[PDB]
């Protein structure tokens, strides 16, 4: 008999920090003889440089795929009125010089040698612009902006269409538009307060950042390992021992460093594959939850899915799924069919509902009783085949027209 | 990348400093990535901020609809 | 090409090493060479495993796409084709598969005046599947993807409550198709 507009968060990582490693600088450093000895090992450093460049361009391609879903940058109208709905927390704030939403600013604030950390191709400003364009398209133009040209549509009829997408008529939305808007604003405020007050909600992005930093720290600290030799510094063995033994010691250090760097490359490749899968999932969710309505269950949050908001995050994306949750159920007597003049009547779209005395028909997801007429029912066969049929009359709206 | 060219047509970006390219205020659909927003292309060799797309502003209203 | 790597040995060829250096002392060099070759082989094996996993994921994605929008319809927007999807044609490709998606793209939009509902005889009327549109002086109901104006009647509309609780309703008469039969 009632509904609840619940907004839930979903954080999915997008891309990791792109890194580039120099083989000669990390392994041998400033020793020319060490470089000459390493040059006889083949093309291991070239292979790992190619692998790291492939990882970096994979991250760039993932960012482009998940964020550049459209080619037209839409702009919000100056009059930010949508029938009582509030979107100030998701729209960019002109007061902030970064042109970021307060939710986006909160998510940004909540997230804190031979190796070079390559910056991403797409900066945070153009990512925020992409999110703003997506929000403008999904608010002003509906879901049709992702399927060709953008068609202007006011918010109440877009919400009515979205309710129709889950088998709910627009009459209940138009009869409780103010209540729906107030519930949506309360849900937005509550989810903003929850995101502010919960440090564990950013677990995935923080875990990815910590894993990358810990891998970098381990690769840095692997230089201090002696690897079974006399010293962990190449200078000591170069200026303290004879070249016949210094060559063997240098070989041991370079093969230990090569093994450590190969292990680091393998871990980076596995993490890049996992990030690739996560970014593909995030792109699918953006194509389905944001660019339209998905009839799939639990793909775009708990319960029935109406729409969602895409929000930028550091090395990730945050979704604000708008969900439909029924509440305040009531027991009601039902029957598979109604017998009238030897004919079995079946509901066109709903189900027969009874409160004890009379019989009505209502929707499956909401309580809306109505008189059982011939317009919303269809006849098929007689009453001795169906099981559980009860006795009631069927009103005919055509009958009073010729009765007079 | 990672250093300033002052202690090495010179342009400085957040990713690094590049030589042999001229900064253009125009925004074009780039092909050769650079990093940190800048994205060079060939026309001579030029460097510029990459263009997201054509600017559009739909005339939103609460009583207007568009039907193909 | 990694077979011709010294791997810290005097030469990449082992028979010459065995001929010029006795196997008691050449055993260490041969062991270093073969363990470098084995490390290169293990690196190649790991790279092949990663590439095979990625290509298996891509093949699973292609199989799911062919399950949805080749053997039937697909309601997932921007899944296997830009715009509204109709069908697809799978063709053979070298070590892969290619898709020829047939999509539906609307064009040539026009401006119209909309209304959430129609109040007739003090009762609000809502469309069954269309939307009430106006070209300036008359009201019509059209499909959500194509323009097809029709007269508002009782067959394509339903009545739910009165016409004051809702916001934005307008005044327009509803033609009754049943009336002219018994008018005569
Ligand atoms: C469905 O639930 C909502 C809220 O859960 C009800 O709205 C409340 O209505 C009472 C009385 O009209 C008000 O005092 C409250 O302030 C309302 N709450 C909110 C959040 O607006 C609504 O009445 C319920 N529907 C029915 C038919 O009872
Ligand atoms: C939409 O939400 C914003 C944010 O809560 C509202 O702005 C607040 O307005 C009250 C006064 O009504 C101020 O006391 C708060 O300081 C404002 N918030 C901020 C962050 O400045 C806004 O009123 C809401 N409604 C509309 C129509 O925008
Ligand atoms: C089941 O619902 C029907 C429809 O509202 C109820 O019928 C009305 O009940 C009210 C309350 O006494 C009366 O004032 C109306 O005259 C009734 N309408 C008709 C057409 O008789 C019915 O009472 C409900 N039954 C139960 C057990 O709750
Ligand atoms: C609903 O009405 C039908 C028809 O009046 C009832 O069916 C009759 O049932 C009696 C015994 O219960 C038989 O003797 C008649 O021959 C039946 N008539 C027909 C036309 O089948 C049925 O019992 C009624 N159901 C309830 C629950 O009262
Ligand atoms: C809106 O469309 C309707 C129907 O297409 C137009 O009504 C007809 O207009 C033509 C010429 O414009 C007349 O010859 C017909 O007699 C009209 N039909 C009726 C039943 O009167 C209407 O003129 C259009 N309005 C605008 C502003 O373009
Ligand atoms: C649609 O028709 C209704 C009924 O004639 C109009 O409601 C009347 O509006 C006038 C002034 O606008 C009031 O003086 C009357 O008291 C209203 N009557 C009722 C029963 O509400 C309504 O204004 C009309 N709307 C439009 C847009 O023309
Ligand atoms: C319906 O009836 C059952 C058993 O009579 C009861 O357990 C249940 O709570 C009832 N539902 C409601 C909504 O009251
Ligand atoms: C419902 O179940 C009870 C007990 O299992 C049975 O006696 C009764 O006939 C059933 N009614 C219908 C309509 O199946
Ligand atoms: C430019 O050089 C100065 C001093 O050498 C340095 O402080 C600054 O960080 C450099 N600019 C960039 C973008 O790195
Ligand atoms: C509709 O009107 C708006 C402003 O009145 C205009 O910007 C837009 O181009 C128009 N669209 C069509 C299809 O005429
Ligand atoms: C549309 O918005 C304007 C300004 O917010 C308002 O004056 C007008 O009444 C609105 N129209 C409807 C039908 O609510």
């Amino acid at each position: 008999t009632n509904f609840t507009i619940s907004v839930t968060t979903e954080i999915l990582p997008v891309s990791m920090t792109k890194t580039s490693v120099d083989c000669t600088m990390y392994i041998c450093g400033d020793s020319t003889e060490c470089s000459n000895l390493l040059l006889q090992y083949g093309s291991f450093c070239t292979q790992l440089k190619r692998a790291l460049t492939g990882i970096a361009v994979e991250q760039d391609k993932n960012t482009q795929e998940v964020f550049a879903q459209v080619k037209q940058i839409y702009k919000t109208p100056p009059i930010k009125y949508f029938g009582g709905f509030n979107f100030s927390q998701i729209l960019p704030d002109p007061s902030k010089p970064s042109k970021r939403s307060p939710i986006e600013d909160l998510l940004f604030n909540k997230v804190t040698k031979g190796l070079t950390v390559l910056p991403p191709l797409l900066t945070d400003e153009m990512i925020a612009q992409y999110t703003s364009a997506l929000l403008a398209g999904t608010i002003t133009s509906g879901w049709t902006f992702g399927a060709g040209p953008a068609l202007q549509i006011p918010f109440p009829m877009q919400m009515a269409y979205r309710f129709n997408g889950i088998g709910v008529t627009q009459n209940v939305l138009y009869e409780n538009q103010k209540l729906i808007a107030n519930q949506f604003n309360s849900a937005i405020g509550k989810i903003q307060d929850s995101l502010s007050s919960t440090p564990s909600a950013l677990g995935k992005l923080q875990d990815v950042v910590n894993h990358n930093a810990q891998a970098l720290n381990t690769l840095v600290k692997q230089l201090s390992s002696k690897f079974g030799a006399i010293s962990s510094v190449l200078n000591d063995i170069f200026s303290r021992l004879d070249p016949p033994e210094a060559e063997v010691q240098i070989d041991r250090l370079i093969t230990g460093r090569l093994q450590s760097l190969q292990t680091y490359v393998t871990q980076q490749l596995i993490r890049a594959a996992e990030i690739r899968a996560s970014a593909n999932l995030a792109a699918t969710k953006m194509s389905e939850c944001v660019l339209g309505q998905s009839k799939r269950v639990d793909f775009c949050g708990k319960g029935y899915h109406l729409m969602s908001f895409p929000q930028s995050a550091p090395h990730g994306v945050v979704f604000l799924h708008v969900t439909y949750v029924p509440a305040q159920e009531k027991n009601f007597t039902t029957a598979p069919a109604i017998c009238h003049d030897g004919k079995a009547h079946f509901p066109r779209e709903g189900v027969f509902v009874s409160n004890g005395t009379h019989w009505f028909v209502t929707q499956r997801n909401f309580y809306e009783p109505q008189i059982i007429t011939t317009d919303n029912t269809f006849v098929s066969g007689n009453c001795d085949v169906v099981i559980g049929i009860v006795n009631n009359t069927v009103y005919d709206p055509l009958q009073p027209e010729l009765d007079s | 990348q990672g250093v300033n060219c002052t202690e090495v047509n010179v342009f400085q970006t957040r990713a690094g400093c590049l030589i042999g390219a001229e900064y253009v205020n125009n925004s074009y659909e780039c092909d050769i990535p650079i990093g940190a927003g800048i994205c060079a292309s060939y026309q001579s060799i030029i460097a510029y901020t990459m263009s997201l797309g054509a600017e559009n502003s739909v005339a939103y209203s609460n009583n207007s609809i568009a039907i193909p």
